[PDB]
């Protein structure tokens, strides 16, 4: 009944809470591949939901990640937009976690179904706040037009964390992971 | 083939046998430089050489 | 100093880092920037050129754990039979073959990787692409590290038509080690017709390009009409 659908959320909540507390250790990676992963360092840019790449890779000022997924053409990505500056110590392995201004990701290929209908840009712009933060999940739906998570009759919004967001959250923490400690 | 298969391991075990029969020729001649060494006026130098063989 | 000797003596030592034997610091430092080229050039291509080129690098270093584990293995055995100096030696002799061996073979499995790596890069066939610094730095990287797999073992005359692609990519003509190994490489194939008793056009062949690359290096590293530069000179004179 709705008990379960309750519980459900939560969890599903508390799970893309968890992992974004781990994508916001990804600073490390600014100081600093797994087969057929590309990772850019850049800038919040344009109107601020996109990443720009910088010209200088290594740049102490990037506040920005993004990594690009291919597979057999591009897959997936996901820019990692952080709040505050970096360490200035040039060593990776010194650097701390900033919480996340937002998390964007898109889906090109594997494309997953809602209700039949493929979201294929997600704007997460609080993902290190209450784990309860759907009104901060824009879904962007193509069969793209703009539905706020929060807004998703519940089952529809548990699919939506637990077959799409949860699950690239975690595909690119693994990712991003993998190139930090390969090179670290 | 199972006369064969027997025949087959004749031909296993006689090239281990022959591996064996260049063994104990060797023991046969560690044996007879061993006496040697076992001469108490052989000097430990001299016993170098032969310990080495 | 002046301002162009100070930036010179950083740069020399830059050079001499990027020529440095590969070790796991370097490895990781070296893949950091090859994928950063993966990065902007986002090309299928290139991709597989540099997934050829690393499992190349990943053979080398394999290698090397190999050599210092069966030279440990080897020491850590008890040599009874190893009372004359002669078997001692013999023993050293064992050793010394079955490592440059078992190099050897690393280094063709390393070099048909960096083979396959150009082969990929050789489907780049847009001009606009080809021009590119990604594409640049990863062919520079792959034939750097083929020359150098090729000059652990002595294999120099093999490295000259890898170092002369080398030196025609974005400016590597400064570089200071690509000129010194040119010029060793061709001083081998000189003293080779002077050992063998070749043709007089390869001795002088062979001579004139190790000193054009003997007077690059210097002027490279110290300066034109330095003492340095200036005592070259006379001598190629």
């Amino acid at each position: 009944s709705g008990k379960s659908m309750a519980d459900t959320e939560k969890e599903l909540d508390d799970n893309i809470s968890e992992v974004n507390k781990r994508l916001r250790l990804h600073t490390v990676l600014f100081k600093m591949l797994p087969h057929k992963t590309v990772l850019y360092k850049g800038k919040p840019s344009a109107d601020g939901e996109r990443c720009e790449a910088a010209d200088k890779q290594e740049a102490q000022d990037n506040t920005c990640l993004h990594l690009e997924v291919f597979d057999f053409a591009k897959f997936k990505k996901m820019e990692l937009f952080f709040e505050g500056s970096n360490n200035a110590d040039p060593d990776p392995r010194k650097e701390q976690p900033r919480n996340l201004t937002k998390i964007r990701t898109y889906i090109y290929q594997n494309n997953f179904l809602l209700e039949d209908k493929v979201i294929s840009v997600i704007a997460d712009v609080a993902p290190n706040g209450e784990p309860a933060h759907n009104d901060k999940i824009e879904l962007f739906y193509q069969h793209v037009g703009k539905y706020i998570l929060s807004n998703v009759e519940n089952p529809i919004r548990n699919n939506f964390k637990k077959q799409f967001y949860f699950k690239n959250l975690d595909y690119f923490d693994k990712l991003f992971t993998k190139i930090f400690d390969y090179n670290d | 083939q199972a006369e064969r298969n027997t025949e087959d391991g004749m031909s296993l075990i006689q090239t281990t046998e022959g591996f064996l029969q260049e063994s104990n020729d060797i023991i046969q001649r560690i044996r007879t430089l061993a006496i040697q060494s076992s001469n108490g006026i052989y000097t430990e130098e001299d016993r170098q050489m032969i310990q080495v063989e | 100093l002046t301002e162009d000797q100070k930036k010179k003596k950083k740069e020399i030592m830059e050079q001499e880092s990027l020529w440095k034997n590969p070790d796991f610091k370097g490895y990781n430092k070296t893949f950091q920037e090859l994928h950063q080229l993966s990065k902007t050039f986002a090309n299928n291509q290139f991709r597989l050129a540099l997934s050829n080129y690393q499992s190349g690098v990943n053979t080398i270093m394999k290698n090397r754990d190999w050599v210092e584990q069966y030279r440990k293995e080897e020491a850590e055995k008890k040599r009874l039979d190893e009372k004359w100096y002669w078997q001692k030696v013999d023993r050293k002799a064992r050793e010394e073959r079955v490592v440059y061996r078992e190099k050897m073979k690393a280094k063709q499995d390393a070099l048909n990787y960096f083979s396959k790596a150009i082969n990929h890069l050789d489907e780049i066939k847009n001009p606009d692409l080809r021009e590119r610094p990604e594409f640049k730095r990863l062919l520079s990287d792959v034939y750097r590290s083929w020359i150098m797999a090729e000059y652990d073992l002595q294999n120099l005359p093999q490295t000259i038509p890898i170092l002369e692609l080398y030196i025609e990519i974005d400016d590597n003509e400064k570089e200071y080690p690509a000129h010194k190994y040119l010029a060793s490489a061709y001083s081998f194939e000189e003293n080779m017709i002077k050992k063998t008793k070749g043709p007089d056009d390869m001795l002088f062949k062979y001579r004139y390009k190790k000193n054009v690359h003997l007077l690059r290096a210097t002027e490279l590293k110290y300066g034109k009409d330095s003492p340095e530069y200036k005592h070259i000179v006379n001598v190629i004179n």
